[PDB]
């Protein structure tokens, strides 16, 4: 607990301004008809800000 | 993903305006000075880089 | 010696509203004051011992 300080650490944390993947995934009823949606495998390299 | 029912003539195209849309950022080795309120909460950063 | 706080001082009643989670407790020049109750929730600022 810290109260009115100013504390600077060394940790993983998330650059501000940067670029974040939006990912929109739900069902995609097809033109033929086939459902499918935006689904692959997303690397964790260290951390993700889900 | 609910394929559940999918109620054709409503939804042909999929979807319009939007269900939801999840975000996955990376984090880095950054340096953080992170502010403390006398509460003993965070209100700002900021990041060397 | 509470939960591995090992140190010398005299406990007093404080005024530190802990954010619902922590339990060090330390300052800006890294003094490990403010120690939460390991049992309770009663917060216990640490001073010299004179």
């Amino acid at each position: 607990f810290r109260s009115s300080v100013l504390h600077s650490t060394q940790d993983l944390f998330l650059p501000f301004f940067s670029n974040v993947t939006w990912f929109h995934a739900i069902h995609v009823s097809g033109t033929n008809g086939t459902k499918r949606f935006d689904n692959p495998v997303l690397p964790f390299n260290d951390g993700v800000y889900f | 993903l609910h394929r559940s029912y999918l109620t054709p003539g409503d939804s042909s195209s999929g979807w319009t305006a939007g269900a939801a849309a999840y975000y996955v950022g990376y984090l880095q080795p950054r340096t953080f000075l992170l502010k403390y309120n006398e509460n003993g909460t965070i209100t700002d950063a900021v990041d060397c880089a | 010696n509470f939960n591995g706080l090992t140190g010398t001082g005299v406990l007093t009643e404080s005024n530190k509203k802990f954010l619902p989670f922590q339990q060090f407790g330390r300052d800006i020049a890294d003094t490990t004051d403010a120690v939460r109750d390991p049992q309770t929730l009663e917060i216990l600022d640490i001073t010299p011992c004179s």
